[PDB]
């Protein structure tokens, strides 16, 4: 019984989180009312990882919904599976965070954070043996970014030896709500460097390009982007939700060779547009899964080197043909794998495929190419910070310029650390 | 929650308030007696329109507003007009003797006798709010009450409500409808005094509105009524994000984040389209592309200036009506290729978009055609400082001879207040130059 506690914070965090629970609830045969109606015992084998079992054979997600305004969580509660969440696990204020990291981290967020921890503690107290936590949030806003990283810091203080995992949506000027997003993202990245064990970097620019160029969606919406995130989140948690190998700590031990370099690039295959009924062969799955266009960090893997790679294959397929294709990708592009971590490419197979697909593959890379993402953010941060532009939103909440300069240096240090292992 | 309190100061503020609240009632289906048949929650609620209207147990929907003037004749027309039942009598506050176009009388001699009662009435409105967001203050630059009393009130609101947000709709003087030679004095005085107390101010150049009415509506000699009907449409476009809910709706406060890069640089340039008569609109459906392109026609700006001669620090598009993102994106792509919109080098260049699906409305007997879709662009351009420069030049001509200054000194002011205010304006003009220079 290796329980995980899920937290979703802010607008982006709650909208992606709601879709994640809709996707995996379907995979486990859980209906919107929490009642199981599947047909495979594999659906319940590891059900307690994400669901608590209530009276009457009801399964309730171990999820905590957090926000500084009520709007998005009202939508979730009225959404498809909104009724499946524990009513007491909705924790929200009324002020909002105004896309302001300081409001989420130091003022508005500080007034609400204790009540969130009360719910976290309640959920953790009913775990037979808690693995750790997973947080979904964006870095470009105020609640998910500022209050989300505040929550991570207070969870680490109370649960110092539990794994902390995040799905962190990185802002992009191509899919932007406000100009201060690089400020909020730079402030958050330092928190993540210090206080998470594993962070999945999901870049809104990569999600957009996939929807527009590959999926051929003329006008992509946040909903279209979240469909990709839902599918990716289901893929990277398959090995936790079904029989295999295994737990968050073991994953971290084999993915993270250096403590600060724990930012992963995820990928998914297939990504097909509506020729959607065609059967996808193992070679096609393997070639696409390693293609940059299938990755969601907007970083060119051929610009850096893979420290470690995990690949999960779902569906009834030839595990013999999987190994042959995987061993083919490595032994055909070994110039992009560091040669000082032997056998750093691991493959796992799961028999249950995602809804609507005969088979699929999910890709998790710890690549030094992720420095390109942090470089983009750093350059956008400095273009404004050089002129102290928009800083008054943050100094009005009590922040000083020195904290911005420290965040600037912290992320440039991180970029420098990736660059040394790329050579 | 998120309530907004409107304050209408002086003749221009009150009469523009009349037009705005009449338009709001039409957009929301509120009758002149305050009843709203479509509102099924009696005496309360948290609907989007509740940001601007409270509710009584008898089903009356009451504007969250105070009207204030130092003489009674303008507010008296509200007390006896079509929407007299809309307001509680205590929301309409009048003195006997006005400021006589003298900032000093509005801020000091006369204003000081009524400021406490005004604040007490505003407090009564605030007490009914569960999450007051801030104030919207409507006033002229040129009148004695609009300038002097507004600045006194803004100072007192900072003390009584702290940093709670205060936005202005400020009427910038034009010679075609101006009533005082000293309006440049009053404008500089109130702009200086109010600057540190305002989070965001939308200037409305009366000469720009006058030209638009003559040019686009074929009105030979526009009256205050003509001007205020158009101004109310622009005000409505800006506040629609607060009064209506929608999937594509973006809150005014989120636009504000992008629009104000430094506390003093808080004067957005508004542009509105389409402004067209019924005779011209007939059988002529104006598309998203057409009204968007019009946003970048200088003739459609609320303040006369040349953005082509400055730099952009933000561009926001507030659509309402039958508009979908696909058509917006296509319209923007066209503009990004035919107009060189130059941004400062320290600012992102992406346009920020919001859409409110509720279609625009018009008041019967008006000049504007009824349209299926409209847009208000809010830009932060260094070019708006041209409006300060024109005002400062008229100030300088008169002040060099101290013309009319004795009227202000006689009411207790000192010449030091004029030079202090004028120096702040010079620094503000210099600030607008500085932010436009490229980084080193
Ligand atoms: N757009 C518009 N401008 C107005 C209106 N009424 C007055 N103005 C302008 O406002 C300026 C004069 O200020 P007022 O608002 O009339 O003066 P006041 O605030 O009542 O102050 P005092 O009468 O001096 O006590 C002039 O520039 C007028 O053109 C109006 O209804 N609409
Ligand atoms: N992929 C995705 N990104 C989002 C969504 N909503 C907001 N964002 C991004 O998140 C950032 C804004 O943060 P947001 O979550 O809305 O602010 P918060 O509510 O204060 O945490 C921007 O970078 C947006 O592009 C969403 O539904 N999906
Ligand atoms: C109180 C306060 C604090 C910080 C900035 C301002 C401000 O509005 N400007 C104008 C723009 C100018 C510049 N960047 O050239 C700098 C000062 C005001
Ligand atoms: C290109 C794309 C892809 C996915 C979602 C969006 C989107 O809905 N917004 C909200 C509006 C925002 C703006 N610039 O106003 C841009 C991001 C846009
Ligand atoms: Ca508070
Ligand atoms: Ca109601
Ligand atoms: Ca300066
Ligand atoms: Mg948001
Ligand atoms: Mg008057």
């Amino acid at each position: 019984m290796r329980e995980i506690v899920h937290i979703q914070a802010g607008q982006c965090g709650n909208q992606i989180g709601a879709k994640f629970w809709e996707v995996i609830s379907d995979e486990h045969g859980i209906d919107p009312t929490g009642s199981y109606h599947g047909d495979s015992d594999l659906q319940l084998e590891r059900i307690n990882v994400y669901y608590n079992e209530a009276t009457g054979n009801k399964y309730v997600p171990r999820a905590i919904l957090v926000d500084l305004e009520p709007g998005t969580m009202d939508s979730v509660r009225s959404g498809p599976f909104g009724q499946i969440f524990r009513p007491d696990n909705f924790v929200f204020g009324q002020s909002g965070a105004g896309n302001n990291w300081a409001k989420g981290h130091y003022t508005e967020g500080a007034e609400l954070v204790d009540s969130v921890l009360d719910v976290v503690r309640k959920e953790s107290e009913s775990c037979d043996c808690l693995q750790g936590f997973q947080l979904t949030h964006s870095l470009g806003g105020g609640t998910g970014s500022g209050m989300g990283t505040l929550l991570i810091s207070k969870i680490r203080e109370e649960y110092p030896d539990r794994i902390m995992n995040t799905f962190s949506v990185m802002p992009s000027p191509k899919v932007s709500d406000t100009v201060v997003e690089p400020y909020n993202a730079t402030l958050s990245v330092h928190q993540l460097v210090e206080n998470t064990d594993e962070t999945y970097c999901i870049d809104n620019e990569a999600l957009y390009d996939i929807c527009f160029r590959t999926l051929k969606l003329t006008t992509p919406t946040y909903g279209d982007l979240n469909h990709l995130v839902s599918a990716t989140m289901s893929g990277v948690t398959t090995c936790l939700r079904f029989p295999g190998q295994a737990d968050l700590r073991k994953l971290a031990v084999n993915m993270v060779p250096f403590p600060r370099l724990h930012f992963f690039m995820p990928g998914f295959a297939p990504l097909t547009s509506r020729q959607q009924y065609r059967a996808l062969t193992v070679p096609e799955l393997t070639q696409q899964m390693f293609d940059s266009k299938n990755m969601m960090a907007a970083c060119d893997p051929r610009h850096g080197r893979y420290l470690t790679v995990a690949a999960i294959f779902r569906g009834r397929m030839s595990m013999k043909e999987v190994d042959e294709q995987m061993l083919n990708v490595q032994n055909k592009n070994s110039s992009y794998f560091v040669e000082w971590i032997p056998n750093n490419v691991k493959t796992a197979v799961c028999d249950i495929p995602p809804r609507g697909l005969k088979m699929s593959a999910t890709f998790i890379g710890n690549s030094t190419a992720i420095q390109e993402l942090f470089k983009r953010i750093s350059e956008q941060f400095t273009a404004m910070f050089r002129r102290k532009a928009f800083l008054h939103w943050y100094t009005g909440e009590g922040m000083d310029e020195m904290e911005f300069t420290e965040a600037e240096s912290n992320m440039n240090d991180l970029v420098s650390e990736y660059q040394q292992y790329q050579d | 929650m998120r309530e907004c309190i409107s304050i209408h100061v002086g003749q221009a503020g009150v009469q523009i308030g009349n037009a705005c609240w009449e338009l709001y009632c039409l957009e929301h289906g509120i009758q002149p007696d305050g009843q709203m048949p479509s509102d099924k929650t009696i005496g309360g609620g948290d609907d989007s329109f509740n940001t601007f209207f409270s509710e009584t147990g008898a089903g009356k929907h009451v504007p969250r507003a105070v009207f204030v003037d130092l003489e009674p004749t303008v507010i008296d027309e509200v007390r006896t007009g079509t929407y007299r039942q809309l307001f509680h009598p205590e929301q309409l506050i009048t003195g006997k003797e006005d400021a006589a176009n003298n900032y000093a009388r509005g801020h000091y001699t006369i204003g000081k006798e009524i400021i406490d009662l005004v604040l007490d009435r505003i407090r009564k409105l605030a007490d009914q709010c569960t999450g007051l967001q801030g104030f919207l203050v409507f006033h002229s630059f040129g009148g004695g009450t609009g300038s002097g009393f507004t600045s006194l009130l803004m100072e007192r609101l900072s003390v009584d409500y702290g940093k709670k947000s205060k936005l202005e709709f400020s009427i910038y003087p034009a010679p075609q409808v101006s009533t005082a030679v000293v309006e440049p004095y009053n404008s500089i005085l109130t702009t200086h005094t109010t600057l540190e107390h305002s989070d965001c101010a939308f200037m409305v150049d009366n000469e720009a509105i006058y030209d638009i009415c003559r040019r686009n509506l074929d009105i030979e000699r526009p009256t205050y009524t003509n001007l205020n009907r158009l101004i109310s449409q622009i005000v409505s476009s800006i506040t629609a994000s607060l009064r209506f809910d929608g999937a594509l709706n973006v809150d005014l406060t989120e636009f504000q984040t992008n629009l104000v890069p430094y506390p003093r640089i808080h004067f957005p340039l508004a542009t509105y389209a389409p402004v067209i008569s019924a005779e011209k609109a007939y059988h002529e459906q104006l598309s998203v592309a057409e009204i968007t392109n019009a946003c970048f026609e200088p003739a459609n700006q609320m303040v006369k200036c040349d953005p082509r001669h400055g730099k952009y620090m933000a561009c926001c598009l507030l659509y309402r009506g039958d508009v979908v993102p696909k058509d917006v994106n296509a319209a923007i792509a066209t503009i990004k290729t035919k107009r060189s919109i130059q941004f400062v080098d320290w600012c992102p260049t992406g346009f920020k978009v919001g859409i409110n699906y509720q279609p625009p409305t018009v008041v019967p007997g008006g000049d504007l055609a009824k349209v299926q879709r409209a847009v208000c662009m809010l830009s932060n351009t260094t070019a708006i400082a041209e409006a300060w420069a024109r005002l400062d030049h008229k100030f300088d001509l008169m002040y060099a001879k101290r013309a009319f200054v004795h009227w202000y000194v006689g009411e207790g002011m000192e010449e030091g207040e004029f030079s202090e205010a004028r120096e702040d304006m010079a620094a503000l003009e210099k600030d607008y130059e500085e932010v436009g220079v490229d980084s080193v």
